[PDB]
């Protein structure tokens, strides 16, 4: 490639890295919710198993 | 679980390793290592001590 | 210091034994005085020994082989299941060995490196069984493979054999990079590597909601090499490609040998370790599939070699789904399935070899055997029906397991594949014996008759074959005592 | 952050072999290059996980990784000139004559 | 930091200064064994000759052969310049004066020199020219072969010394200079460093008159000149090594007072010029070995004593427990 | 510490430089041969050899006589190669 | 080197010595280890020689035959002495003699 | 941001290693990858990795590369295809392979958010372990030869199969 083709492939690179970093960021940020959706779900189903074991 | 440490002293994570494998080496059901198991895992990944850590910086940033 | 060393009496006696016979060949290979003679069939001679010296140092000493057991641990870890793995592999090396004379001195393969690389493999192989660690396991494997690689290409001027080891080390070295990505990552999440270790930290939670998703990709990942090494279906299009272009005394090796090994490797990892019901629907779907695609496909060969390829894809789907029931009867019908599979293996490429001085390539050049060799043809007939698993033979072990677990897991779906892909079997393993005994050709084509080494090892598989089941007690003792020993 | 971002560096090597091995049908030399490509990627997990664990087991590994993919590329280099020898070229449809 | 590349500049600057009067040097030297005078008009002396070189050179039409790798075509010399220049980061000239306090320096090194072979590579192959691209190959085998027995002394000396950092190798040799019990190996790595330089008796891109033609054939003007500099660096690079490992570095002769009177940084320089003197006499005193007599001589002579002697030392040293 | 290797960036910086300094000013006014494979695969070797001594000639004080004898079985296995390779006559170049 | 001889099935046979040395193991040799040691050689040797016939070296072909088989043969012979004197093999002569000695 | 300087130029590096159409080309870009992998390896303190990944990869490896692909001399005929049919093969297989295993290690190791307040205050020093350390290469070197020698010598094994492969496949004495 031009010289010029490989640094501005480059540059490109360091935006998607740099885009990357963002998505890491919201990534943890939702932890909090995740956890609390998973603890709903596992309420539900424990729920669910100990009322269909009564019959 | 070695214990070789990268610098050359016990590794950070081998006292917990230890102390779990050794309540597994006489406790019938891993239920009750559970506690130590977990532990271990945090000090490889430090995962629970973040998550607090984030929920603080969440609330410094939701109140400001 | 010295005493530490009897765990490893036996490997250290075959290396150092190969070395000897490397020096040997290279020395005596190169002289002008002795005209450069030939050097495959002495050097294959003393290796046959060499291979037999070390089943005796290994057998004889049982007890010893757990010398020093914590001094070892972080290498390796030998008990009774490596044990006997380890001699039925020295066994099945030394068997091939013996079949390969011929071949040396009548196409005249020159190359005593071909030993040597053989008994490497071996050396590799016994590491391989004997492996706690991924790192060990990751090792052999390697060093199996790369002697593989090298032995598949031996025919250095043949288009078919420089196929076959290119196709070999680009797919071989696919799925290594692949498992070892797998190896990483159970490492990264767990901070371990030796088998201990991780049974300690994967046992009691599976998935438990919070699952690692490093350890169950790490398993993913290793799960996908160990399937490409018993070429199970989608990971199996190298095996019949390298079957038929490699040389038929390394395709006769490659056939066995690495099956055991790698199958001792799968019982270490994964029946001692706990993802759990993922991995056994892993090999579920794949054994249906290798069963499905091999019974196909070999009924579309018109060539033996491929033929018995596509026959062996298809026998490791009936032995993987003992693996997959996950069941002590599991674990022993898998072992039986391999030995029998092995036997009768051993059986069919001493034929293909003797078949070989007059270069037989297409099923059809069969015709009229049980005119021109009748006691040839009746023993390759019987090899054919024990490999479609007809009662009473040998070959009916698999099929009665494959249903017995079909009933047992509770699976019918698995019980119907069986019985069909049975009967496809059945139909294109008589069409030999419809080639040997039925047809009358225009043209004949007379075979030489075999040396004295295959006439003495197909007459001993062919009395197994037909008169196992009359007397099949050690065989189910020493496997159910195999089957318990992976976990007491 | 420095985890995950020492990680997607060499997953992004790994995803790289990979394409390599998808784009390179007509060439068999760069999927040659496209595996070592891959094993470099998981000789830098090792090496990564080694410090973030502070365990020498991913730094040991790594050595001998290295040992695999030095005699891997030499055998594999071996193989590619007998067969280019026995063909005078390097073009797939060369090497298609076992199949079925 | 805002003053290392002040430091850095006061390295490289005085190495080109250096390299430019090697080459009249060694014109000088071979001109005085041949009862002749070497350039004597061009300046006093000719003290003035290196400078009026460089400056025809830079004068000088580049011409750019019409090649498809015209970006390699011209890489490849600054590669090896730029690989020739890097080296002297680690060299220390006497106690605490380094720019980069290596702990890893030998190996550092070893890098370097195993870096060294691409620039001669690229500019044989890129050069669109058959007997560079077939002279290229050879001389890259030949520096590839010596290189094994190079790192094999290395490893010899770093037995000796229990640490990779170069003055902590110079320290080592307080008691005795390694050159002492080990000169059987310091003549092997003084030969060596004259094949891995590609200098006679082992210069084969010199060969034009034996028909064969070196990598840098097609090249003029600078590119040309980059690679001449490179080579005479690294040669002056391979003097200092030698003066490292085997002669004490910076130390004195004794440790009396009267020697310990002048510096350090002078010492390792007159070690230095002796080893570059004996670069320019040994290429004034023999003829040169054919491409196969020098691979037989890097494979069948050197790796065998250099590894015998890696043995004979570790063995020694572990016997009597010697080590460091 | 790697507080060291930040002076051989910026030595790195200054030398490209220079070179393309150097360069840049005078613009203003099919025979395949197996023995370099075959050498290029013993310089492999050897490099993995050199390669695998280095931690053990800085380790020799703490390992003994177990980590010598270790490395003397790793070098009896490698150089039964080179022996063989030098008799298949791999070391000629005639 | 931290060392431990400790196998993890326990010897079944009076234990003479735990980790006996390589001399005492080696002067512990029967009549029956002898034996072992020199049909191991005796055959490697004739094989050595029998396939050594066809390439014509059947000289230096029963030397190679001949030193697999010394090597295979003595670290019969010691397996077998060590293990009676670690208790791992039946030692009725290692224990006559150590209650003696 | 470092981390994402080296990282591009190992990104690009790489495509041009898998879709330059001159082979000499890959083997010059493979070669800058194996630079930038050992300046992601000085970052992480292990030097000794640093440089044996140049002496080893650069060094040996892909000078091996170089004299095989130099002399086989490819002409791009033979090697030449269009990938722009292949542009979604590889936008699926790349996604799947994306979303699943650039975010393996999220719910793992979950990173700390860096903050609006100096946590560099609370990195604690134990002098305890500064007072002999270890290099690299000696904490490599006190494992390598005896706790775990089996290994290194069975890597021996494999060096020397390496040996007699490259002799018996391609040798021809004159
Ligand atoms: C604080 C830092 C400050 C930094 C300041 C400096 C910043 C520089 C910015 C420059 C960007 C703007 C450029 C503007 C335009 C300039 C005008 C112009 O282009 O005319 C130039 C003109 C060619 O321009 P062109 O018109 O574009 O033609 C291009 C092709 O002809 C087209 O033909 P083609 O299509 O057929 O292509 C064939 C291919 C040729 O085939 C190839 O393979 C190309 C070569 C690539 C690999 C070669 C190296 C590996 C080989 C081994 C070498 C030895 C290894 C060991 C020694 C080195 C290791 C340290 O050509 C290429 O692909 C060229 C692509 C270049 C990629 C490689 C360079 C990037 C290296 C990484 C740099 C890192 C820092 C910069 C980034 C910083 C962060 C953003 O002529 C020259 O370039 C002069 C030649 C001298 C070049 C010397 C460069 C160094 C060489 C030695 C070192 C080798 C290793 C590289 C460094 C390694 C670091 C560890
Ligand atoms: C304000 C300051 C102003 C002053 C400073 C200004 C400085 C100047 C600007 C910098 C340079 C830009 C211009 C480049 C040179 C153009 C002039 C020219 O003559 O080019 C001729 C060039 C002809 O190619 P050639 O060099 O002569 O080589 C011919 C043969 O191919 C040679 O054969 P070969 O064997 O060597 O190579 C084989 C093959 C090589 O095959 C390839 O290289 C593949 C080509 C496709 C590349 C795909 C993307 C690769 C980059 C990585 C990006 C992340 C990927 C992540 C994927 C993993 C995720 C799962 O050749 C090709 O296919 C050539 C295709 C080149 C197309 C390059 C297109 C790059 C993608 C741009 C996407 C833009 C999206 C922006 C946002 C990105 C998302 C964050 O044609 C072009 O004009 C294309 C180049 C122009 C676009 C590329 C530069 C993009 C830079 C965008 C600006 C940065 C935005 C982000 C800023 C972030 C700030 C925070
Ligand atoms: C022979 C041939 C030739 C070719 C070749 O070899 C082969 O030649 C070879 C030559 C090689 C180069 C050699 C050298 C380097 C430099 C290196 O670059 C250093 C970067 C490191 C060091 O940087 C700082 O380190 C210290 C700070 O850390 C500074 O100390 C201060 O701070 C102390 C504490 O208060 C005080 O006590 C002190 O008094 C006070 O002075 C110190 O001055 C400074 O140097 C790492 O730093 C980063 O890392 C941080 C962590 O990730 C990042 O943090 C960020 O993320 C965090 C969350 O994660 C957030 O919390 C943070 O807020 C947020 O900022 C951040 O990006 C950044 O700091 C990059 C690699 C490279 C180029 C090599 C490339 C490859 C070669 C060309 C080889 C090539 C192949
Ligand atoms: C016959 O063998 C010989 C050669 O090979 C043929 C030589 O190249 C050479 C000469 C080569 C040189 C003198 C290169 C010297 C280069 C330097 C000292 C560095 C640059 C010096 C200059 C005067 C260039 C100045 C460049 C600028 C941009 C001016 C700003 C500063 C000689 C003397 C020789 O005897
Ligand atoms: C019931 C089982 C389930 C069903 C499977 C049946 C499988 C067979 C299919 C049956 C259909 C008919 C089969 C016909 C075969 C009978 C003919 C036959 O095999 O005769 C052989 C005989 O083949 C054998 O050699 C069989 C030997 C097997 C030995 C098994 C007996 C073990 C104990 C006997 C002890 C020795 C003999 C004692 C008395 C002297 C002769 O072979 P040729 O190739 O014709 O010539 C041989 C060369 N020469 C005569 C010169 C020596
Ligand atoms: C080019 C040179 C070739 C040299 C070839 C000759 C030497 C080859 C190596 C042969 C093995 C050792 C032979 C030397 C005998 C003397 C051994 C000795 O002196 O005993 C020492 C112990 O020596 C050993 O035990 C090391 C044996 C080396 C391992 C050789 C491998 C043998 C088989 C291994 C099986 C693993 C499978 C092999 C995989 C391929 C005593 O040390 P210590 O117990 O007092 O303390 C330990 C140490 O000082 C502190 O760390
Ligand atoms: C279990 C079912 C029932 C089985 C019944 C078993 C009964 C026991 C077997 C009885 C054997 C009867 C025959 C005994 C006399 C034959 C003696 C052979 C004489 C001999 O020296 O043969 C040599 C060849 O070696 C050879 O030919 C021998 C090697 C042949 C292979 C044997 C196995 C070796 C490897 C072990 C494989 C194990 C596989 C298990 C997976 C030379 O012969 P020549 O002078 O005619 O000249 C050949 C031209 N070169
Ligand atoms: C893993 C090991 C795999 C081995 C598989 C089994 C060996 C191969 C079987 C095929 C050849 C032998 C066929 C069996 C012989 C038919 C008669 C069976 C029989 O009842 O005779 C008894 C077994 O003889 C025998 O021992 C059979 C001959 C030796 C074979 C002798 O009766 P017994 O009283 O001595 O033994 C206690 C029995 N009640
Ligand atoms: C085991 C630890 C290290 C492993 C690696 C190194 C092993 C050592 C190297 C082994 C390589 C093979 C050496 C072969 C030597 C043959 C010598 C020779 O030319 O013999 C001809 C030479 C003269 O006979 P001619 O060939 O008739 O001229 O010697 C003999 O043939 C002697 C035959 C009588 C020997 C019988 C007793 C053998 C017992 C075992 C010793
Ligand atoms: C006769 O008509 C035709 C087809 O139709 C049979 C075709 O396909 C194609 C071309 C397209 C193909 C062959 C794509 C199919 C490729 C696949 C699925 C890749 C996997 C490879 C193999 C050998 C399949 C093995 C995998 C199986 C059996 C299942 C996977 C594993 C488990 C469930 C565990 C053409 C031209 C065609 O003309």
């Amino acid at each position: 490639v031009k010289v010029l083709t490989y640094f501005g492939m480059t540059l490109a690179a360091f935006a998607f890295w740099q885009s990357m970093d963002k998505v890491h960021v919201w990534i943890a940020l939702h932890q909090d919710e995740k956890q609390e959706r998973m603890e709903k779900e596992a309420e539900v189903r424990r729920v669910r198993a100990e009322l269909l074991r009564k019959a | 679980a070695s214990g070789w440490g990268i610098t050359g002293n016990k590794g950070r994570c081998y006292d917990f390793w230890m102390d779990f494998s050794e309540c597994m080496s006489h406790c019938r059901e891993p239920k009750d290592c559970t506690l130590l198991r977990e532990d271990y895992l945090e000090c490889l990944h430090h995962s629970k001590e973040f998550q607090r850590r984030n929920r603080i910086y969440k609330e410094e940033q939701r109140k400001l | 210091m010295f005493n530490l060393f009897l765990a490893v009496f036996p490997e250290i006696f075959i290396i150092n034994a190969t070395f000897i016979l490397l020096i040997h060949g290279v020395v005596f290979s190169t002289s002008k005085k002795y005209d450069y003679p030939p050097l495959a069939s002495n050097v294959g001679w003393l290796g046959l020994l060499s291979v037999l010296i070390t089943l005796l140092l290994l057998a004889a000493g049982a007890p010893l082989l757990t010398i020093a057991h914590l001094f070892w641990n972080n290498l390796f870890r030998r008990d009774n299941f490596t044990y006997f793995c380890q001699i039925f592999l020295l066994l099945s090396t030394a068997g091939t060995i013996s079949m390969c004379f011929d071949f040396f001195d009548q196409e005249r393969f020159d190359a005593f490196e071909f030993i040597v690389l053989i008994l490497l493999s071996t050396c590799g192989m016994l590491f391989m069984i004997s492996a706690y660690d991924l790192i060990a396991m990751y090792l052999a494997i390697e060093l199996q493979s790369l002697c593989f690689y090298v032995i598949a290409a031996s025919k250095r001027k043949s288009e078919f054999s420089t196929e076959a080891g290119l196709k070999y080390l680009i797919l071989g070295a696919f799925s290594s990079g692949i498992l070892l990505f797998g190896c990483s990552m159970i490492y990264g999440s767990t901070g371990a590597t030796h088998f201990d270790q991780l049974a300690k930290i994967l046992t009691g939670y599976e998935i438990t909601g919070a699952r690692s998703s490093g350890i169950f990709m790490g398993i993913l990942f290793i799960a996908v090499g160990f399937l490409f090494k018993i070429t199970a279906v989608p990971f199996h299009m190298w095996a019949p490609d390298i079957y038929e272009g490699s040389p038929t005394p390394v395709t006769a090796f490659l056939s066995i040998a690495p099956k055991i090994s790698i199958f001792a490797n799968i019982l270490r990892v994964f029946i001692y370790g706990s993802y759990g019901a993922t991995l056994q629907q892993i090999f579920f779907f794949c054994s249906i599939a290798s069963m499905i695609l091999g019974a196909l496909a070999a009924m579309a060969q018109t060539k033996v070699k491929r033929l018995l390829a596509y026959s062996s894809i298809g026998h490791v789907g009936y032995i993987c789904i003992g693996f997959s029931c996950g069941t002590i009867e599991g674990i022993q019908s898998l072992l039986i399935g391999i030995f029998i599979y092995a036997l009768m293996t051993m059986d069919a490429f001493a034929i293909v070899l003797a078949l070989r001085q007059t270069r037989v390539k297409y099923i059809a050049d069969l015709g009229a055997l049980a005119k021109t060799n009748p006691i040839l043809a009746i023993t390759f007939s019987i090899t054919m029906f024990s490999y479609a698993g007809i009662p009473p033979l040998a070959g009916f072990c698999s099929k009665f397991y494959l249903f017995f677990a079909a009933l047992g897991c509770g699976a019918y779906f698995l019980a119907l594949v069986g019985v069909v892909t049975s009967v496809i079997g059945c139909f294109y393993y008589i069409r030999l014996v419809k080639r040997m005994f039925f047809d009358t050709p225009r043209t004949w084509i007379l075979y030489e008759p075999m040396d004295r080494n295959k006439s003495l090892l197909l007459a001993m598989t062919s009395f197994f074959i037909t008169l196992f089941l009359l007397y099949p007690s050690p065989l189910f003792s020493v496997t159910h005592q195999m089957a318990l020993s992976l976990y007491l | 952050m420095d985890l995950i971002k020492y990680f997607t560096f060499s997953m992004i090597i790994f995803i790289l072999g990979i394409w390599g091995i998808l784009l390179n049908r007509r060439n068999i030399l760069i999927m040659l290059m496209s595996i070592e490509l891959m094993l470099l990627a998981v000789n830098l997990n090792f090496l990564v996980f080694s410090v973030s664990l502070d365990d020498m087991m991913g730094q040991v590994f790594a050595l001998l990784v290295l040992t695999v993919a030095a005699a891997e590329s030499a055998i594999g280099l071996a193989i590619f000139v007998i067969t280019f020898r026995v063909r005078g070229t390097i073009a797939v449809e060369f090497i298609n004559s076992i199949q079925g | 930091y805002i003053a290392v590349p002040a430091e850095i500049l006061g390295i490289i600057l005085p190495l080109l200064l250096g390299v430019a009067f090697l080459v009249l040097a060694e014109r000088k030297v071979m001109a005085f064994v041949q009862r002749r005078k070497g350039p004597d008009v061009v300046g006093s002396f000719g003290l003035l000759q290196p400078l009026a070189d460089g400056l025809k050179l830079i004068l000088k039409e580049p011409i750019s052969p019409s090649s498809a790798n015209f970006f390699l075509f011209r890489m490849a010399p600054v590669a090896t310049f730029m690989l020739s220049l890097v080296a002297w980061a680690v060299v220390p000239f006497d106690y605490g004066m380094v720019l980069s306090d290596l702990n890893i320096g030998l190996l550092y090194l070893f890098a370097i020199s195993s870096l060294g072979v691409y620039g001669i590579i690229i500019a044989g192959r890129s050069s669109n020219s058959k007997y560079a691209f077939l002279g290229a190959l050879r001389s890259a085998a030949q520096m590839v072969s010596y290189e094994v027995s190079i790192g094999l002394i290395l490893i010899t000396v770093l037995i000796c010394v229990g640490s990779c950092n170069l003055s902590e190798i110079v320290m080592a040799q307080k008691q005795i200079w390694f050159g002492i019990p080990l000169f059987p190996v310091l003549v092997m790595f003084f030969i060596s460093c004259l094949a891995e330089t590609n200098r006679a008796p082992f210069d084969l891109p010199e060969a034009e008159a034996e028909l064969v033609a070196g990598y840098n054939v097609e090249y003029s003007s600078m590119g040309f000149a980059l690679f001449f500099l490179g080579e005479y660096a690294n040669m002056i690079l391979m003097s200092g090594l030698c003066t490292l490992f085997f002669l004490g570095g910076w130390l004195p002769i004794l440790d009396l007072p009267i020697f310990k009177k002048i510096p350090g940084s002078i010492w390792f320089s007159i070690k230095v010029l002796f080893f570059l003197f004996l670069y320019i006499w040994v290429r004034a005193a023999f003829p040169r070995y054919r491409y196969d007599q020098l691979m037989g001589l890097g494979w069948k002579v050197f790796l065998p004593l250099s590894l015998a002697w890696v043995v004979s030392v570790s063995g020694l040293l572990v016997t009597f427990q010697w080590l460091p | 510490m790697m507080l060291e290797f930040a002076p051989i960036f910026i030595y790195l910086v200054i030398s490209l430089l220079v070179s393309l300094i150097l360069l840049g000013v005078p613009f203003l006014f099919s025979r395949f041969d197996i023995r370099f494979y075959l050498v290029s695969i013993l310089f492999l070797i050897f490099d993995l050899e050199v390669t695998f001594f280095f931690p053990w000639a800085v380790s020799l004080n703490k390992i003994d006589l177990f980590g010598f004898w270790s490395m003397m079985a790793f070098l009896f296995i490698l150089t039964i190669g080179f022996l063989y390779e030098w008799k298949r006559g791999a070391l000629d170049w005639e | 080197m931290n060392t431990d001889i400790t196998a993890l099935e326990k010897a079944q046979y009076p234990v003479v010595d735990r980790n006996p040395a390589f001399t005492k193991v080696v002067g512990n040799f029967s009549t029956l280890d002898y034996l072992r040691f020199s049909t191991i050689t005796g055959i490697s040797v004739t094989v050595g020689y029998l396939s050594g016939i066809k390439p014509g070296i059947k000289g230096p072909s029963m030397v190679t035959g001949g030193l697999i088989g010394l090597m295979g043969g003595f670290m019969y012979a010691y397996q077998n002495s060590a293990g009676r004197l670690m208790g791992f093999f039946p030692n009725d002569g290692e224990v006559a003699s150590y209650q003696k000695r | 941001m470092i981390l994402s300087v080296l990282s591009s130029l190992a990104l690009v590096s790489g495509l041009m290693v898998v879709r330059a159409k001159n082979p000499v080309h890959s083997v010059l870009f493979f070669i800058l990858v194996f630079c930038d992998t050992s300046g992601l390896l000085l970052l992480l303190g292990l030097d000794f990795f640093a440089m044996i990944f140049l002496v080893v990869y650069i060094g040996a490896i892909a000078v091996l590369f170089l004299f095989v692909v130099m002399m086989f001399h490819i002409q791009i005929a033979e090697i030449h295809e269009e990938v722009l049919r292949y542009l979604p093969v590889s936008g699926i297989i790349g996604l799947i392979f994306w979303w699943e295993m650039f975010f393996i290690l999220d719910n793992e190791s979950i990173p700390l958010l860096p903050t609006q307040r100096n946590t560099t205050s609370l990195r604690y020093t134990v002098y305890a372990g500064k007072v002999r350390s270890w290099t690299n290469l000696e904490t490599l070197g006190n494992l390598l030869y005896t706790y775990y020698f089996v290994w290194f010598l069975v890597s021996s094994l494999i060096l020397l199969v390496a040996m007699i492969g490259a002799i018996v496949l391609t040798m021809h004495r004159t």
